[PDB]
DNA sequence: GACTAGATCAGAAGCAGTAGAGCATGCATAGTTTT
């Protein structure tokens, strides 16, 4: 039970944290543009 | 006759190349 | 049925359960005009076997490899089904380009919504990551828990809570583990649904389990109050009482 | 030796023979599938233009000829190819052996003199013509015909036939739990029965460990460059034949396909004039060459006129003794003469003499020597060769006279003078010690050529669809570690007294 | 837990879908300024 | 009578080897330009 909930939670942080770059990245510097 | 190649009949079987072996 | 007009494809894979000389018949028939070797017109490189002319076709970065999976589907459906990263194993200097807009490194894109089998897929490309260490882990999890409000789980309610159990004989001493009772269970069924089971009577600990033995209570008192944080002191029945109904009880009625 | 080689691989299809002794073991037919594929390799790498077979006995189908029962001819005697050793491949594995259970079946009886005449009849099926016919048996049972007497003496009266129409048989047996011994049946149908073969061999037999053994290099089979005339003189002529037994090894020429469908596409080329732009045949052409600020033309007759001098053939010119040789004067690889009694009767005698007294009398026939017509002549020197023979008695250095190339004034060039400085005692004999550390025995089969073998690894990886094309080791690399652990601190000392403190050679 | 894994996964889809539609608005609002 | 089989010779095709031509890579040196 431990491995699997903490193995799909850290493989989930990862794409939720790249999608956060983008948006971030987005709404940053394509708004200042 | 002695030593002869199982697949090229009229041929002797070539060795094996060795290389360089140091005495 | 033209829906393969003035194509290009090239397949270089005979290893599947379809033979291969049966997918250029079908591309026949659907009127790609299949080629025998790739091209500067060659539209793509079907291949579901990577065998040593697809790995020479991946060396060289001029033409994209699509699965055979793409040609079925184009088949069933009857129609240009655009090409997905889950179809395809390597992109051209343009084509790599093309696709960074649209979707992520992974599977998963950012103009159209998922489903559970993209994620899945978009799982399984993942390779690894053992970067972190437990305390790093749990305090993300709890994080998340807190901020997107899933603390209503069945589950990971145990997370925020640290507790310990009178295990051995004497307090703060790890050679004299109790080993064979019903407490051993009960800790690994708090470990289980998400509690943080420690070993050592920190200044941290929050929840103390006291069973049957009522002995230490008076230490457990006394340090209680020496430390500046305070833990309740709970009994095992309180947790046997909660699991059924998948709430942390009051613990008014089990001080 | 003129004609092909006929091989047929028979490979028993008994339940014995699906049976592994150990976890960690291959199973007869995997062995024998294997061998097989092994020997279709090396023939196709060394000789392409011989025949094979693979045929089935004790299977449940039956494909052949006369149809007979439970014999089933998977493939003919045919050239072989990829798609051949891709058909054998789908048995390799378990999953294969399956497979082939599914396809043929197994565990059924059979008859020995039946699949010895579908293998006779194979035989007789080819229109080409054999030098040599081959039958090897894989099999673990020793005993196939113990019950039925009849079946047996029927067998061995087949085997006999067989052996009267010239059929050679091969006995590769397999490891079997109780041991296969030859004595019991075997010793008849098997052509030649060896002393030592006759004990129970618990192991499979050394014969696969040879056909496993994958040949990757082309074997021309004997043939004569040119048969010239040695002239003695204007009325003493014999005829004498030039051999290589030297010849450089090239890949195969490309070939041009077409992209679209992949199959062979034939070139012209044709020279057009640009005004008319019509076909330009070779007799409206002619020949220029610029010298001293002049065009001189001359036809194309005439210049393939220029190289004439004499008829093709070796003419005499003397005897030299063997030391005005320079072993440093090498221009081209020499060749072999060997009489030839088919053109002039009494050759032979003459050219036996000349070698007997050319060895007597440690000298080398000089001789002009012109291969073809309208090639200008060269200058060569016959050696005699003796006939060496190593300790199996197996020829080594056959004997005749050996063809070297003279160069000419032209050939030779001019050194830079550079002064010479001699080198003090004790650096001789460091350098000495360091050459003595690293003796070995040199052999003229001792290196492979590193691109030919590479070429063929993958284009064998590429028609079999290899995963990846197999790495072949170099030999001609030299091996650094061993040199440098053998040598020790013999290499210190010499750069210590050879090359002054700061010298640093590498730049 | 032989349920855990789909409740994990309903969540992160479900907050995968949520910043998704901000991210694409965030680029629809743009492009069509 | 009709028909076939085996021996014999020549013609033609395939393959091996050589010579001749063409196309990359380097660099050796000198010439020219810049400071």
């Amino acid at each position: 039970k431990e491995a699997l909930e903490t193995d799909l939670y850290k493989r989930f942080i990862l794409v939720l944290n790249e999608k956060k770059t983008k948006i971030r990245s987005l709404h940053n510097k394509l708004l200042n543009a | 006759c002695p030593g002869e190649s199982l697949i090229n009949p009229g041929f002797k079987s070539k060795k094996p190349a060795g290389g360089v072996d140091f005495d | 049925s033209n829906i393969f007009e003035d194509v290009e494809f090239c397949v270089m894979s005979g290893t599947d359960s379809q033979p291969k000389p049966d997918l250029e018949n079908r591309i026949a028939e659907f009127g790609g005009y299949i080629v025998q070797n790739p091209g500067p017109d060659t539209y793509c490189v079907i291949a579901g076997s990577e065998n040593i002319r697809v790995k020479n076709i991946i060396l060289s970065n001029k033409h994209d490899v699509v699965k055979p999976a793409w040609l079925l589907e184009c088949f069933k459906t009857k129609s240009f089904v655009p090409w997905q990263p889950r179809f395809m194993i390597h992109m051209c200097p343009s084509t790599k380009e093309h696709f960074a807009r649209e979707y992520d490194c992974y599977g998963d894109s950012y103009f159209i919504d998922t489903d559970l089998n993209q994620l899945k897929e978009v799982f399984s490309g993942i390779k690894n990551s053992n970067e972190q260490t437990p305390e790093e882990m749990a305090s993300l999890i709890a994080d998340l828990e807190y901020r997107y409000s899933w603390d209503c789980s069945p589950l990971s309610m145990f997370r925020r809570h640290t507790v310990y159990l009178d295990s051995y004989a004497v307090i703060n001493d790890l050679s004299t583990k109790n080993e064979g009772t019903r407490l051993a269970i009960k800790a690994l069924e708090l470990r289980f649904h998400g509690a943080k089971v420690v070993s050592c009577l920190a200044e941290g600990v929050s929840h103390v389990i006291i069973g049957e033995d009522h002995s230490r209570v008076a230490d457990f008192k006394a340090f209680r109050r020496t430390f500046k944080r305070k833990f309740k002191i709970l009994k095992e029945s309180w947790v046997t009482d909660s699991i059924d109904k998948c709430e942390l009880q009051e613990e008014n009625q089990y001080l | 030796y003129s004609g092909r080689d006929s091989l047929i691989f028979l490979v028993d299809a008994s339940k014995a023979m699906f049976e592994s002794q150990s976890e960690d073991e291959l199973t007869p037919f995997d062995m024998s599938i294997q061998c097989i594929q092994s020997v279709y390799i090396s023939k196709i790498i060394s000789s392409d233009r011989d025949l094979l077979a693979v045929v089935f006995y004790g299977t449940e189908k039956d494909k052949n000829s006369v149809n007979f029962k439970n014999i089933y001819v998977l493939q003919e005697l045919d050239n072989p190819g990829a798609k051949r050793i891709l058909e054998l491949d789908q048995f390799k594995g378990q999953q294969g052996q399956k497979r082939f259970q599914d396809m043929m079946g197994h565990g059924s009886d059979y008859s020995l003199s039946e699949v010895l005449w579908v293998c006779a009849n194979l035989f007789s099926d080819v229109q080409f013509k054999m030098s040599h016919k081959r039958i090897m048996l894989f099999t673990n049972e020793d005993n196939p015909h113990g019950n039925d007497s009849a079946k047996a003496s029927r067998a061995r009266t087949k085997a006999g036939d067989l052996r009267d129409t010239g059929i050679f048989l091969d006995l590769m047996h397999l490891k079997k739990p109780g041991g296969f011994d030859i004595s019991l049946f075997y010793r008849d149908i098997i052509s030649i029965a060896e002393d030592e073969d006759l004990r129970v061999h618990f192991e499979e037999s050394s014969k696969l460990e040879d056909l496993l053994r994958k040949v990757r290099a082309k074997e021309t089979r004997k043939r004569a460059l040119s048969r010239l005339k040695l002239k003695l003189n204007k009325d003493i002529v014999i005829s004498v034949g030039i051999y290589n037994l030297v010849q450089k090894a090239l890949k195969p020429p490309p070939i041009k396909l077409y992209r679209e469908t992949n199959e062979p596409v034939k070139t012209k080329t044709r020279t057009f004039n640009t005004s008319t732009g019509g076909l330009l045949l070779p007799s409206d052409t002619k020949r220029s060459q610029i010298y001293g600020s002049r065009q001189i033309i001359l036809e194309k007759e005439e210049t393939e006129e220029l190289k004439r001098f004499d008829d093709p053939g070796l003419m005499l010119m003397g005897f030299k003794p063997l030391v005005l040789l320079k072993k440093h004067h090498y221009l081209r690889p020499s060749l072999f003469v060997y009489p030839e009694e088919s053109l002039v009767i009494g050759s032979s005698t003459l050219f036996s003499a000349l070698l007997i007294k050319c060895l007597e009398k440690e000298v080398a026939a000089l001789c002009r020597y012109t291969p073809r017509r309208n090639i200008p002549p060269y200058f060569v020197a016959l050696v005699p060769q003796e006939e060496e023979l190593d300790d199996q008695k197996i020829q080594v250095t056959p004997p005749g006279f050996q063809l070297v190339f003279l160069p000419f004034a032209d050939d030779k060039r001019k050194m830079p003078f550079t002064e010479k400085i001699m080198a003090t005692p004790e650096q001789v004999g460091k350098m000495k010690a360091i050459v003595e550390k690293l003796r070995f025995t040199y052999r003229s089969d001792s290196f492979e050529n590193p691109v030919l073998q590479q070429h063929f690894r993958n284009l064998e990886a590429l028609a079999l669809d290899l995963m990846e094309p197999e790495q072949a080791v170099d030999l001609t690399l030299p091996k650094v570690e061993a040199m440098n652990k053998r040598l020790g601190s013999l290499v210190d000392e010499f750069k210590e007294l050879v090359y002054p403190p700061d010298y640093n050679p590498e730049g």
